[PDB]
């Protein structure tokens, strides 16, 4: 029963770590998306630098 | 009389048989702790197979 509790605890650790990796994937994706707004804002600013009237 | 002699010999054999039976059955009662191991090891093996199936 102690050995069985240890294996059930290892199963529960694996389930917990799998859910943790899922949450960390979801969060990494949110950051990647906001980072692509930052990248696109850099691109938009680079286009604005070619508008010599507004850029002046 | 030969009748009481023969009767006392049968009565003596009877007393010996029950006294020897007591000693035999007392020795058999001591074996219970040694014979118990055959079931104890089967319970270990049953829990071990169940544990492997849970893994």
């Amino acid at each position: 029963e102690k050995k069985e509790k240890q294996i059930e605890q290892q199963k529960k650790i694996q389930m917990s770590n799998l859910m943790n990796q899922a949450r960390l994937k979801v969060l990494r994706a949110r950051d990647d998306l906001i980072t692509d707004l930052l990248n696109e804002a850099k691109q938009r600013l680079s286009k604005v630098v070619k508008d010599t009237t507004r850029y002046q | 009389s030969q009748g009481i002699q023969q009767l006392l010999q049968a009565e003596k054999r009877a007393a010996e048989k029950v006294s020897e039976a007591r000693k035999r059955k007392n020795r058999r009662l001591k074996q219970a702790k040694e014979e118990a191991q055959a079931e104890i090891e089967q319970y270990r093996l049953q829990r071990e197979k169940e544990f492997k199936a849970k893994e």
